[PDB]
RNA sequence: CAUAAAGACCAGGC
């Protein structure tokens, strides 16, 4: 505890029926802290509290915690010898008493999770694969990644042009810098069946804000060539083939290569057009330049030029492209309610209010009661009372101390119905809608998944060599 | 060298220094650099010896 | 062409087959002068 | 077999929003100047941008999308401006066009913010609103930025940079004699504030000789148009729509034999 | 000295104090650091 | 890639007509009206003035697909009354309708302002 | 995660 | 990055309400009484400017390619 | 050469080796490059169907999160750790002896 | 070597000659769309524009082909290449050679493909016949493809993110014998369980039970409007169920004009109670039950799955036995056209005030689950004193946890019935789950009352320490908190010892449906 | 028009 010999890694295990004791100072254990209980209070008083809030400018930190013997180091050996209370204001009392000998006290029970599974708001109401659906869908869901996109030049870059840090946040997305580098727009979402095109797993979305910049974003990949001398009369340049000289000139459009052979940056580029000028000198040269894909239509950004490990010239050329949502591209909530996009109405043509706040996001109510994500609409009420009275909500799992009642009695005094419902009116008739729509504010993602880098078609292309049947891919 | 460990050039810095270098602030490190990619060893089990 | 340092951002002019170099920093990236033939957009 | 007579009665007038009431008409009509205030009133917006030095941090069409939705002051001359498929000139005019100008150069160490009042124009009626400031990109030392935007006119079923309102609000029948909608548990619902029932009711008893009538409404603005003629050229405009129906119309059933 | 039922503050600031510390990848910069420091000697 | 621009909404193609007249075989003295580059702005407006006529029996719309931008409208009136006239005089209705509405708000908001 | 008949 | 002009929901024009609403919160103001002196009273009004990650102040740390 | 390329062991030995470990890091959204910079693997091979190392377990509590894990046949090998679980270092016994 | 070359799965015989790369195949996204019979689907104009379809030149269509042929690869539809007697093959695309664009009998012109032709489509894996239909070409101007919603489940499809193929029929005899085999309208009832796979099952379900009730009396305005909807049509308007004191129609008097033929049916519906058939009421039913279609027309009865469905019997199954395919066709069409566009004149919802009960409903919930936890304490205490007699077949443990399990299941029933008989008549989980469409009656149970006990490896939550479970119990503890009975539900939250519990059972439930698709799609393999 | 090899491993989508 206090450090004399024994660094705080050891483990120290009794078993008391087999009379034995196991010693581990071993490498590679895993293990987790905890806080020591005496006779039956705490260690942790309030005298390391008020001394350890002021950590800027008194020097107390987490090792002159360890360093008084209140918390401690326990791995997986030793959880089995220890007798843990989950929390110190229900579990220590007197009362009748379950067990009356903890040896030790959890800091907080939602530390069990991980880094993805921590961004999900109330993950106790949730059915436990939507959770494991979620805890893999906001590794590829589109956002701003590192503050220094602009230096890197990697290859498939996505950067969203307008995120917003959610509205329901846990208490631990303050701990890994989720309201710093977020992803995702917090939207106005309807739970509605409208016009059949969001049947089966698929979203409405407001047209009149995908003019606004409504989840719009920028794709950046790099191109690398690299000049090269392969032969003792083999030579590879950067030079801008003519036609008479190089051999392979095809229908591709060579002029606006410049002097040095490279694309200089802000022209438009198409598909099947040259970006890099290389040619190699023929065994009276033959080209080796490289095209783009097809179909792309994108702008160059910046172009380098370097010299390499070996010593021989070396380009590098990133283009960026702007991607409107169009109605196939994959959006999805934060709790495992994946789905495309059906169709796109404008402002004029969705069910509005008795204020005109059309929604920006219908989908359907079919997909709330046969995998019951009820995480989601307890998100969706907890953000309408949270952007009238103007705090950020609690979503943190193990509270006991925010209830549907709590949340209804706030959203009944904004002068809203305690429940979410409100009336909406029809958009193509005017006339009202009997039942009361399901209506508030929640955090959607836009995944990576478009429609653009999915669609394929052929008709007499090339083939393989070796069995003379069309190719892969 | 693996990032922002004690033998590499980017430890115990400040964010204007990491900023000066075009480097994040944020980025935590722990990966290193062969040939340009970025590479990170991935902690493989074990039974106990 | 003019190329632009990456350190001390000094405008110089390398020209084709020469070891890419810039004049009194000593660094070896470069990059690109912007293009003067002029892209019209949308504001759609 | 014909019409019927409307009455307005005007409840609220500021330069953000007009607050009137509509007697004695139709669902459909009430419902289609509803559209018509949102979609078709023609508008001044940029839509055209050349970008001759961007060293700033935002790429160029983000900052050529932030310059689209300004709103440009569209009040006494949108009337006299034709669209640029109507007009048989060259491919710009000043008749169907308005030029802009933005050319901010950073110098000092202070970080300078690029408003909207750097938009300088060559007609000084259609100008960007000034008289807070919308900003569009920020600069550091060393940066700049230079454009030469033009503005044509259109109306928000092309882009929804051309609408001219904010939220319009239309409500009809604050308690339910004509049961449109059907409360589950009506003492749970909180009264519209157009209301006229007691302290301790929840709905008006329902009667089976019912109409929708005595609409209500609340236009707002953004800017560009004053908050009462987004509502005179919506009328004219759709009073447009059915003359030319019935012009080809005549002309068809005219030339049907 | 007790801290009674203002637990709500005390536990989440010594999580603040614990993440303010060590952060989340120091198991790839300790591990190799003691690499490159004991093992190769 | 294949998004199409936003003026194949309310332009007119060189070639396609704004009306179309054909005679319903199924009930005498009914027909079917079709119309290029329209939505339910108006087919709502024309549905629901026929439907205050009393020599009219059927009147109705739809849009046949929502991508599309088109719209066609049913009228089934009685015998020694056309279809097309009760087009047409609902349409005049229409007309007269907003003219007195717009006289009527030009004539409130000139007695709004100043007291 | 629901009983012994059922399903987990 | 950069605060929106003009809400995707309605269409005001929040794009002018960022420095003001830094501003109001300097002094002493609580976020909803700072969002209600700035006119904005429906929530998709309320979510653009309550919910905002200013990152053109990070991206304004390194310098530029042409001193 | 072994970090560049996955297996490791030899050059001239590339077909009896561990592939897998020291792969290309992830870079679409920060939690991304933070959940693939704590990560764990269980190195039974990805076909075989026994379904007890795949189960989630009682000893995982607080230190392995339960909900993490992919889709496809490496549901419940490939693991990622908890927010507090710090995977000890070593020490020489010397002094306790 | 060369028996690697030629052996099994990507060999020479199992990867080139039975199954190899095709052409004239396309491939992306498909995405909704209601507005489609169930014999077309919708391809997006750009991959329209790159498949072709070689067509030859008759003097019947000559003038057309000229046409086709004086326009290509600038405007869409066009040609690409003309291919002679000889079988040369001159281009349309680069260098067109204008002097040579003429045609004569005997040439063929390869068309681009139009509207109306005849392809074949599919999703992968295909587990049977249905997965892999003809359908035919409306052509669309966004980037999916699009098919109608009753289409999904022989296809078993979703629309989040699935990609399905289509290959295009190229000789006249193969576009013949798919028009005259394997259209999507010849395939509706399948030989496999002499059933139809297609039933109206989304969205026009639950509001196919709300338009046919006896409260739905529709006014004059949305009968002309809902008429408008009907391609099989008369073009008469039905005398309405009620002339004074105002015109009203009724839902049954609507549907009944879909309906065709003059076709017989007697079904049921789902809350039919067992007791009525028997006494008084029989030819009445005062819940508005026991379907009769008699002579075309629905007289009485609320409809759901159980008449519409996929069922033995139902209403599409007589009107395909009866009428043909292309009346049955057009009846799928007109449910889902006429009900989608009522559909948004009563709107449908889940809220919230659909998950909650009553202030009296949780009391006694509370006051069963602490019977049931009062009952396990006597029984566990009865077998601590040696007090415990075993039943044949069984040991001391397995009559204890088979006991154990008899009373802790018999007493999450029981909330279960709490919470049913305990909504309401505007709730819509309750008008999700009687419809038909989606949803179950464990889940209202899991998301008002309990959750229920996991279980992994077939038995109650083990000892994965030494005699405990996790380290917050007490050693040989074998209660019904320490071993997984979850007793709260999915809106009052879960303890973190509980939530952990939770999440073993579905991890469990995960991993069986990762593994099973090897082995079944091996069996599959080998019988065929 | 013609030419862009091919194998091994890895991370993903339904
Ligand atoms: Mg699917
Ligand atoms: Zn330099
Ligand atoms: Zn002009
Ligand atoms: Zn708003």
């Amino acid at each position: 505890r206090q450090m004399d010999i024994i660094v705080s890694e050891v483990s120290m295990i009794r078993d008391i029926r087999e009379r034995e004791i196991r010693i581990y100072t071993d490498a590679g254990r895993i293990c987790r802290p905890l806080l020591i209980v005496e006779k039956q209070k705490l260690l942790l008083k309030k005298r390391h509290i008020d001394q350890l809030k002021e950590r800027e400018y008194n020097n107390y930190s987490w090792q002159d915690l360890v360093a008084s013997g209140v918390v401690e180091y326990i791995d997986t050996l030793e959880e089995e010898t220890v007798m843990l209370a989950m929390t110190p204001d229900d579990l220590q009392e007197k009362e009748v008493a379950y067990c009356s000998t903890y040896t030790h006290c959890e800091i907080h029970p939602s530390m069990i999770l991980g880094v993805c599974a921590s961004i999900i708001p109330f993950p106790d109401h949730n059915q436990s694969p939507r959770n494991t659906y979620q805890s893999a869908m906001g590794k590829q869901a589109m956002g701003v990644y590192i503050t220094n996109f602009h230096v890197r030049m990697d290859t498939l870059a996505h950067v969203l042009y307008y995120p917003q840090k959610p509205l329901v946040t846990t208490r631990s997305m303050e701990y890994l810098r989720f309201r710093e580098l977020p992803a995702g727009i917090n939207s106005i979402v309807a739970i509605a069946s409208y016009t059949g095109y969001n049947q089966e797993d698929s979203v409405i979305m407001n047209r009149s804000a995908v003019d606004r910049g409504f989840f719009r974003s920028v794709f950046y990949r790099s191109y690398k060539e690299q000049e090269s001398k392969k032969g003792f009369d083999q030579e590879e340049v950067f030079e801008k083939p003519t036609r008479e000289t190089c051999q392979g000139m095809r229908h591709a459009i060579y002029d606006k290569l410049d002097d040095d052979g490279l694309i200089a940056p802000g022209v438009r580029v198409s598909g099947d057009d040259v970006i890099i000028g290389k040619t190699v000198t023929l065994p009276t040269k033959r080209d080796c330049s490289t095209f783009l894909r097809t179909s792309e239509t994108g702008i160059v950004d910046q172009v380098m030029v370097t010299l390499n490990q070996e010593g021989y010239k070396f380009c590098k050329i990133r283009v960026r492209s702007v991607r409107i949502p169009q109605i196939g591209d994959k959006f999805a909530s934060r709790h495992g309610q994946k789905g495309t996009c059906g169709i796109q109405y404008r402002q004029e043509d969705m069910p509005f209010t008795c204020e005109g706040i059309t929604p920006d996001i219908i989908i359907n109510p079919h997909a709330i009661p046969s995998r019951m994500t009820i995480g989601h609409l307890i998100e969706c009420l907890q953000g309408k009372v949270s952007a009238n009275k103007g705090e950020i909500g609690d979503a943190t799992p193990f509270n006991d101390a925010v209830n549907v009642q709590k949340i209804s009695n706030l959203l009944s005094d904004y002068g809203y119905h305690l429940r979410g419902n409100e009336v909406l009116y029809n958009g193509f008739t005017g006339r009202k809608i009997t039942s009361q729509i399901f209506i508030g504010p929640t955090y959607y993602q836009r995944l990576k998944h478009m429609v653009d880098d999915k669609i394929h078609s052929r008709a007499r292309g090339p083939i393989q060599i070796l069995n003379r049947q069309p190719m892969e891919g | 060298i693996m990032l922002r460990s004690t033998y590499c050039l980017l430890n115990g810095l400040t964010d204007r220094d990491l900023c000066e270098l075009n480097e994040c602030p944020l980025d935590p490190g722990g990966y290193f650099i062969i040939n340009g990619s970025e590479k990170v060893l991935i902690a493989q089990e074990k039974m106990a010896t | 062409m003019i190329y632009i340092c990456g350190e001390c951002h000094t405008e110089n002019e390398i020209k084709s087959r020469d070891p890419i170099r810039c004049r009194e920093c000593g660094y070896r990236i470069m990059y690109k002068k912007r293009t003067k033939r002029l892209v019209v957009f949308d504001a759609r | 077999p014909y019409a019927n007579q409307p009455t307005v009665r005007i409840t609220e007038l500021t330069d953000e929003n007009v607050k009137f009431i509509i007697e004695n008409t139709d669902l459909a009509v009430a419902n289609s100047i509803r559209r018509v205030f949102i979609a078709e009133v023609p508008i001044i917006a940029i839509d055209w941008v050349q970008i001759d030095a961007n060293s700033s941090v935002l790429h160029d069409e983000f900052i050529a999308h932030r310059l689209g939705l300004i709103p440009l002051t569209s009040d006494d001359i949108v009337d006299k401006l034709q669209y640029s498929r109507d007009c048989t000139c060259e491919e710009f005019c000043p008749e169907c066009s308005v030029e802009f100008t933005l050319d901010v150069r950073c110098n000092e160490d202070q970080t300078r913010h690029v408003t909207s009042r750097d938009l300088i124009s060559n007609s000084p009626r259609v100008i960007p609103v000034t008289s807070d400031d919308i900003l569009i990109v920020k600069l550091r030392k060393g940066q700049e930025l230079r454009l030469r935007a033009y503005a044509k006119k259109g109306f928000g079923k092309e882009h929804a940079k051309w609408n001219p309102t904010a939220g319009v609000a239309f409500e009809y029948d604050p308690d339910n004699a004509l049961r449109h909608t059907v409360y589950p548990k009506p003492e749970e619902w909180p009264k519209s504030e157009y209301s006229e029932l007691d302290e301790d009711e929840s709905q008006a008893p329902y009667d089976p000789n019912g109409k929708p009538e005595r609409f209500y409404y609340n236009v707002e603005s953004c800017g560009s148009l004053r908050p009462e003629t987004i509502v005179l050229s919506a009328l004219s405009g759709l009073k447009k729509k059915l003359s030319d129906l019935q012009t080809q119309l005549s002309h068809e059933i005219q030339s049907d034999v | 000295e007790i801290t009674p039922d203002l637990w709500q503050e005390a536990c989440w600031i010594v999580i603040s104090s614990y993440f303010d510390e060590k952060g989340l990848v120091r198991q790839q910069l300790d591990s190799f650091d003691e690499f490159i420091q004991m093992s190769v000697q | 890639m294949n998004a199409p621009p936003a003026f194949e909404s309310f332009l007119l193609f060189e070639g396609e007509k704004k009306i179309t007249i054909n005679k319903d075989t199924k009930v005498p003295n009914a027909c079917l009206f079709t119309i290029n580059k329209e939505d339910h702005t108006l087919g709502n407006i024309i549905k629901s003035q026929l439907l205050k006529d009393p020599q009219v029996l059927f009147a109705g719309y739809k849009v046949p697909h929502p991508l599309e931008h088109k719209i066609i409208i049913r009228v089934q009136t009685t015998p020694d009354y056309s279809p097309q006239e009760a087009f047409t005089n609902a349409i005049t209705d229409l007309i007269s309708e907003l003219s007195l509405l717009e006289e009527r708000f030009r004539v409130a908001i000139k007695d709004k302002q100043e007291g | 995660i629901w009983g012994i008949g059922c399903n987990p | 990055m950069i605060i929106p002009v003009r809400c995707f929901t309605c269409g005001k024009i929040v794009g002018n309400k960022w420095e003001a609403y830094l501003g109001l919160l300097q002094a002493e103001y609580t976020e909803g009484d700072a969002l209600d002196a700035l006119g904005l009273k429906r929530y998709c009004c309320r979510r653009m400017l309550l919910a905002h990650v200013d990152l053109i102040e990070k991206l304004l740390n390194y310098a530029p390619l042409e001193k | 050469y072994s970090l560049a390329t996955g297996n490791w062991g030899d050059q001239k030995k590339a077909h009896q080796a561990r592939a897998g470990v020291s792969q290309v890091l992830n870079r679409l959204t920060f939690a991304s490059t933070l959940s693939h910079l704590r990560r764990l693997n269980s190195p039974i091979g990805r076909d075989g169907k026994l379904a007890k190392p795949r189960q989630l377990h009682n000893t995982l509590w607080g230190m392995v999160c339960p909900a993490e894990t992919p889709e496809g046949h490496a549901v419940g090998l490939v693991k990622n750790l908890a927010l507090m679980a710090y995977i000890s270092v070593g020490s020489q016994p010397s002094p306790i002896l | 070597s060369l028996k690697q070359r030629l052996k099994g799965k990507e060999g020479r015989v199992r990867g080139n000659l039975m199954g190899k790369r095709v052409d004239f195949s396309a491939r992306t996204v498909i995405t909704p769309d209601p507005n489609l019979s169930i014999d077309q689907v919708g391809v997006p104009r750009s991959i329209a524009a790159n498949m072709t379809f070689a067509e030859i030149v008759t003097p019947f269509n000559i003038d057309r082909l000229q046409e086709l042929v004086r326009r290509g690869n600038s405007q869409y539809p066009g040609a690409k290449y003309i291919i002679r007697d000889n079988g040369d093959r001159i281009d349309l695309r680069f260098h067109p050679k204008p002097s040579d664009l003429h045609l004569q009998t005997g040439y063929k012109v390869e068309r681009h493909m139009c509207d109306g032709d005849i392809v074949i489509f599919n999703r992968q894996p295909t587990l049977h016949k249905m997965s892999m239909m003809g359908h035919r070409v409306r052509i669309l101007p966004w980037s999916t493809f699009r098919l109608n919603l009753s289409v999904t489940t022989p296809y078993n499809a979703d629309f989040d993110g699935d990609e399905m193929n289509l290959h295009l029929p190229q000789s006249l005899e193969t576009r013949a014998e798919i028009q005259e085999l394997a259209m999507v309208p010849r395939m509706i009832v399948t030989p496999q369980s002499n059933r139809p796979v297609m039933g109206i099952v989304q969205d026009t379900l639950t509001a196919v039970r709300k338009f046919t009730k006896r409260d739905v009396f529709l006014e004059r305005g949305e009968v002309m409007n809902l008429l408008m909807f009907l391609s099989t049509w008369d073009g008469k308007v039905p005398q309405p169920a009620i002339l004074k004191p105002r015109p009203l129609w009724t839902g049954k008097q609507i549907f009944s004009l879909i309906i065709p033929g003059h076709i017989n049916c007697i079904r049921t519906h789902s809350t039919h109670p067992d007791d009525e058939d028997s006494g008084p009421y029989k030819h009445i039913s005062p819940g508005d039950t026991k379907v009769v279609v008699e002579n075309g027309e629905l007289i009485m009865g609320i409809l759901c799955k159980k008449s519409l469905g996929t069922s033995a019997g139902s209403l599409v199954h007589i009107s395909y036995l009866e009428m043909g395919h292309d009346i049955t066709r057009l009846f799928y069409s007109n449910i889902q056209t006429v009900i989608n566009n009522w559909l948004l004149i009563e709107g449908h919802t889940i809220g919230i005030g659909d998950s909650i009960a009553d202030s009296k409903t949780y009391q006694d919930i509370q006051n069963t689950i602490k019977k049931a936890k009062q009952d396990v304490i006597e029984v566990i205490e009865k077998a601590h004193n040696n007090e415990l007699e075993p039943t044949p077949g069984n040991t001391l443990r397995q009559t204890f946890e088979n006991q154990v399990n008899r009373i802790l299941n018999d007493a999450r029933d029981k909330t279960g019935s709490s919470a049913q008989k305990s909504l309401s008549e505007y709730n819509n989980f309750k008008s999700m789950v009687v419809s038909g469409a989606k949803g179950s009656k464990i889940n209202i149970s899991q998301v008002i009352a309990v959750v229920g006990q996991q279980n992994v490896e077939g038995k109650r939550i083990p000892f994965g320490f030494k005699h405990r479970t996790l380290p917050h119990f007490i050693k040989d503890d074998y209660g019904p908190e320490s071993r997984g009975f979850v007793e709260n539900s999915y809106l009052a939250g879960l303890t973190p010892t509980e939530f952990f519990f939770h999440a073993m059972g579905g991890r469990e439930g995960l991993i069986d449906t990762a593994v099973k698709t090897a082995e079944t799609g091996y069996i599959q393999r080998r019988l065929i």
